[PDB]
RNA sequence: AAUAGAUCCGUAACUUCGGGAAAAGGAUUGGCUCUGAGGACAUUAAUGUUAACUCAGAACUGAAACGGACAAGGGGA
RNA sequence: AACCUGGUUGAUCUUGCCAGUAGUCAUAUGCUUGUCUCAAAGAUUAAGCCAUGCAAGUGAAAGUAUAUAUAUAUAUAUGUAGAAACUGCGAACGGCUCAUUAAAACAGUUAUAGUCUACUUGACAUUUAUAAGGAUAACUACGGAAAAGCUGUAGCUAAUACUUGCAUUAUCCUUUUGGAUAAGUAUUUGUUAGAAGGAAUUAUAACAAAGAAGUAACACGUAAAGUGUGUAUCAAUCGAGUUUCUGACCUAUCAGCUUUUGAUGUUAGGGUAUUGGCCUAACAUGGCUAUGACGGGUAACGGGGAAUUAGAGUUCGAUUCCGGAGAGGGAGCCUGAGAAAUAGCUACCACAUCUAAGGAAGGCAGCAGGCGCGUAAAUUACCCAAUUCUAAAGAAGAGAGGUAGUGACAAGAAAUAACAAUGCAAGGUUUGUAUUGGAAUGGUGGGAAUUUAAAACCUUCCCAGAGUAACAAUUGGAGGGCAAGUCUGGUGCCAGCAGCCGCGGUAAUUCCAGCUCCAAUAGCGUAUAUUAAAAUUGUUGCAGUUAAAACGCUCGUAGUUGAAUUUCAAAGAAUCAUUCUUUUUAAAAUCCGAUUUUGUUACUUUGAGUAAAUUAGAGUGUUCAAAGCAAACAGUUAAAGCAUUGUGUUUGAAUACUAUAGCAUGGAAUAACAAAAUUGAACAAGCU
RNA sequence: CCGCCCGUCGCUCCUACCGAUUGAAAGAUAUGAUGAAUUGUUUGGACAAGAAAAAUUUUUUCUGGAAAAACCGUAAAUCCUAUCUUUUAAAGGAAGGAGAAGUCGUAACAAGGUUUCCGUAGGUGAACCUGCGGAAGGAUCAU
């Protein structure tokens, strides 16, 4: 037979998964969920190699039987479940909250946040479909399908969203101070307030986005996330900002010390 | 199924290996140094030729170049490190200018011998 | 059974490999007549339950220019585009021309607004001699095979004429 | 004794390039319901009088069998 | 390290090849082998045949539980479990091999506005009820044969297996509030209207007809209302099928191929999850081709990748990962979301087992192991501890996988000694050098620590354990290439050696030996293939008077190559004398003295998608290294940082590449294409 | 030059080629024929369940239906013809190459004693000879 394949090398493993060689053979596939297998990671390795929390799958799996573990204040038992790209996780007892942000590498990495600030969530709308009775649902990065958003929230426009009552409280759109955050590109990990959108005939649209530093770069629009207005970014970034600092430079700050 | 250990060579064999002013060459050497076998006195040259190609390259860049001006310093750090020469010299000229001894001169077979301990290279070693 | 050992454009033979797997399929045609309303299901993959009709007599049946359909029954097929055969066998399919009733049509326009929405249209003098007949033609659109009814439309007007013409210069 | 008429298909070695050749080797022809197509005569693009046997595919049929008698190569190395 | 040397001659310079040389992760094999780390391994030929044993199963809150066992107060209610069996999911993953495969597969780049999509996630639905009906295993009882992972009747029970079936909402009018109106989800047919995309016959809304599959007759128990299982639909998920544009080895002693047998296309229809000659009927004669079609061969799975490289290039790529194929050869099929499935079946062909002679069962190109073939390839071991998958999802499995054995496939580190003295040689009281005699170290033996699912290996501590450190290193040569012998004996054109030239008739520097030396050394030869050498395939970059080679000459098509010519120039700031930057200078539309676009392509500049491994490379002291992706920091045990008592912190796993094809993009030059007068324009007035 | 050397004919060995044998062998492509299995449809039709009558039995009716048959459809496997691909048996033939002091002759190298050579044609035991027309790579760069 030649059906689903379910199974992962660990060499075949995506880049910023981050296996060894020596390790083993098989990565962790996730199992179906919200997000892309390439662009997401699960439980497993976000427990094991990201948190230093445990050191064998036996023991991971040891800890989420316990409901001590907790995504957009759900709790979730699938062990490779592919958190996604941004969220809210929550550890019960030790009273913290996880938030799954870039690094200017352009890696996946936990991000301290606060209660009320993990409160806070946003989703990038993919597609708005109307249904049966003229209604109106958005579907997000986030693999959820919101009815009923506002009429001026539009394909590109996000919404912030209250994760406990699963609604809609703020539109932002995609205007020059639009301050966005790059997720597939290969300048990955550089947020950015957008300089202009080049439109073109039909295929990807490429938009030029500009950096803190006054560094202008562009990426295709299928991969930008607008995380906040001109005025402060709405997600507390991590250490590095999301400000690409060169590679030439990084030397020297290592260097010193 | 195949071991993922990456493994490669140290030495290259010299090919022709019957010149005779070569091969007295590598005698003196190996004589003043006091080492064990000519493996040795071939993966010297093959290190010392691989960051000399290594500098090569960057020395067709032109300056100010971005590739140039970050080879430049991340090949001369690790230079500085081990200590190839001294402080006079900066320049990828200085550092691709190196011969064969003074890399020898790095190894501690003969550190000992140059600070004490054995009255000869062979009781150093 | 799709899209293999067939000859390249340029006529070239193109010798076979990739021994025929499953989700090309090709099902055998079924041919639908006249009889009582029998069908069976087919499992397409992803599980799909085909409706195969084996044997048809009755369908939905439209009156395009009042914009309505009504329920009523085939009695006899009488030309489709395709070969002839098909049709001298009593098939039915997504093109073919059938004869329909009358009656039932008849009461809808009296009901509705009488005589012997969007009113008042006109109709057509053929089509009330042919109601008079009580013998009217019409063309069947749906796919027996797939969806297992027939559901055909009354034909009218120029398309009509077409129609009568090549059947009766003429045998 | 074995086909042997006709139509359609196909036809090797060799050759003096003319042949070999009807090479070899196949299919059809039965029976009927059919259908369709291919000349001379006249009116201000068309419609009327009047004389072929060549093809074709769908049927069904009849005791899966038919140049029905007569007449009519056996081929190949 | 962008390299050469011997061989044609009496002697010389050439062309020219042969030989020499080195690399190979490229195989075999000879000799030898004290250590440790690391680890290729039935690809080459037979995708040949397989004895044997294993390789897919699954129940921890939660389907069914009178086989049964046990505990709470008294035959009473709960339990804890539970063989078998029904039910559910998976077994379509994985592992192996590369036969076939030549616009096929693959790769990059597109679409699916032409499709399907299990588990999961998020939203959400339409036309007897204090809970309905049967159908049955296991099981009891009788056997059959030699038997199957075989089976008959009689009797019973269930379940989340199968089957029926228990409100209500929206809209219109006075206008919180009263009436009335209406009730089909996908799917299909006919008639209209119609938040986005790039283009909809889109989403959706209305009318007229059909219209399945549902909206729980199910099981467990968390807040000091919940969950599992299952159901209609939409979206992603994990993917898959079709699909655009580009790219391939040799062959013309393959030039015309395809077309009645679909060939090229239209119509119409069937069929598919969907488009499509996928198939059928009618119709038309089309379609590809020296820019190589159609054929043939490949000892051809393709790709990133490997060797070799100064740059070019040449050769290889069965084989870690991706895509394709197959499970002795074809073909067909059920099941299931997913198979034309092989440790699923059916039929034929070739083998082949049991056999009581009636009849049954088979596919190691899965893991060990055997036979056959061959130059050529491991143990019928241990374990799910490491990674990861299946399940009813903790304790069960997994010949996946790891560990261990053989293993001079390869790769990395590194023993077989140093030291004081005389005597000798050299030298102005310095170097080397047969004697004494003692320090130090391993290998080795053992015990231990540590280690591992278990054991061993590695490492660390303690005792024996080196003077001929008797604890002893070999391979190939000693004519030239090419280092090391006219040193000594045996033979004497024989024996032999010799990659090439050559040596061998008594003086053999070449044979056979001894001594010595030479090159490399736990490694060195031999054979074949391949790379550079080879500027001896030459685009860079060959040669053609005489070394090989200008067609006997001319015409001429494909191809290749092709006169010049269209917008110049001037002015200003900054380093060292220069260099560098900025501004404008006709005409047409745009803004009320000024705001600004003014052919196509090649080419060329930048970007976005550019799998990982591998490549070069960053940072990092596995004892260095092969490595690998870690680790570092104060801490005889506490200080600071911070939190309104304690809590470790800093980190790294970047970078370029992922064609030449495609998307966007700046662009003055160089190239082509069009526009340019057998007449073609622009403006203004008037006419329709 | 008492140099070099050519051919035929002798002997030995090796390789390839032609080869009758309707060659054979082996494979691989199209045709025709037979056609196992099997999807779908039609024809069935062991009953197992429902509707009727009498107070253990029967007729009729409506579905689900097992063996089995026919039809187009997919099509294994075998056979006819035609073609393509790979070895070899093959009696024998004709070569080539190599070894080898063999025989005969003087062919070329000097003006090689007949200048050499080409193409063509004929003869000859052989190298060779001859004619026709060319070349100097000639033995002549020159009344």
């Amino acid at each position: 037979g030649k059906g689903i394949k379910k199974h992962l090398k660990r060499v075949n493993a995506p880049s910023h998964w981050m296996l060894n060689k020596m390790g083993g053979q098989y990565a962790p596939k996730t199992s179906s969920g919200p997000h892309k297998l390439l662009e997401s990671i699960p439980l497993v390795i976000l427990l094991r190699n990201r948190l230093k929390y445990a050191l064998t799958f036996d023991e991971v799996k040891m800890i989420l039987i316990q409901k001590i573990v907790k995504v957009d204040n759900k709790v979730r038992t699938d062990c490779t479940f592919p958190v996604g790209l941004m969220d809210v996780i929550h550890i019960t007892k030790s009273n913290e909250y996880f938030r799954l942000l870039y690094d200017i590498k352009g890696r996946f990495v936990p991000h301290r946040i606060t209660n009320e600030e993990s409160k806070y969530k946003l989703c990038k709308v993919k597609k708005i479909l109307l249904r049966k009775g003229r209604l109106s649902i958005a579907v997000t990065h986030d693999g959820r399908s919101i009815p009923y958003i506002h009429p001026d929230v539009k394909v590109n426009d996000t919404v912030r969203l209250d994760l406990e009552t699963g609604k809609v409280l703020e539109h932002l759109k995609f205007q020059v101070g639009s301050l966005v955050m790059v997720t597939a590109g290969h300048s990955v990990g550089r947020v950015g307030v957008i300089s202009s959108i080049d439109k073109n005939m039909g295929t990807y649209d490429i938009i030029h986005v500009k950096d803190s530093r006054n560094k202008v770069f562009a990426t295709r629009l299928s991969n930008v996330f607008v995380i906040g207005d001109n005025t402060k970014p709405y997600i507390s970034l991590p250490r590095e900002k999301g400000i690409k600092l060169d590679i030439i430079e990084e030397r020297r700050n290592r260097l010193k010390a | 199924p195949k071991s993922y250990r990456n493994y490669s060579k140290t030495a290259r064999n010299p090919k022709r290996p019957f010149e005779k002013e070569r091969l007295d060459q590598e005698l003196k050497l190996i004589g003043e140094y006091g080492l064990k076998n000519k493996r040795e006195i071939w993966r010297v040259q093959y290190l010392l030729a691989k960051i000399r190609s290594a500098a090569r390259y960057l020395l067709t860049l032109d300056e100010k170049s971005s590739k140039r001006i970050f080879q430049g310093e991340a090949l001369l750090r690790r230079m500085v490190r081990q200590g190839l020469l001294g402080e006079n010299e900066e320049k990828l000229d200085y550092v691709l200018g190196l011969t064969l001894p003074k890399l020898l001169e790095r190894r501690l077979q003969t550190k000992v011998f140059k600070l004490g301990l054995a009255k000869s290279v062979h009781h150093a070693r | 059974r799709d899209g293999r050992h067939k000859l390249r454009l340029t006529g070239g033979k193109k010798k076979i490999h990739k021994k025929k797997r499953k989700y090309e399929l090709g099902r055998p045609p079924s041919n639908t007549k006249l009889g009582s309303r029998q069908v069976h299901v087919v499992r397409g993959r992803g599980r799909n339950y085909k409706y195969r009709a084996i044997k048809l007599d009755s369908g939905s049946f439209s009156w395009p220019t009042f914009g309505i359909s009504k329920n009523t029954r085939i009695i006899d097929v009488v030309y489709n585009a395709s070969n002839n055969e098909l049709v001298r066998t009593k098939t039915l399919v997504k093109n073919c021309i059938v004869v329909i009733d009358s009656h039932p049509f008849t009461t809808w326009y009296e009901n509705t607004f009488g005589t012997t929405i969007g009113k008042s249209k006109n109709i057509d003098p053929l089509l009330l001699e042919q109601f008079k007949q009580g013998r009217v033609l019409a063309c069947i659109s749906s796919r027996p095979g797939q969806c297992g009814k027939a559901d055909g439309y009354i034909i009218e007007g120029d398309e009509l004429l077409f129609y009568k013409r090549k059947m009766d210069k003429r045998n």
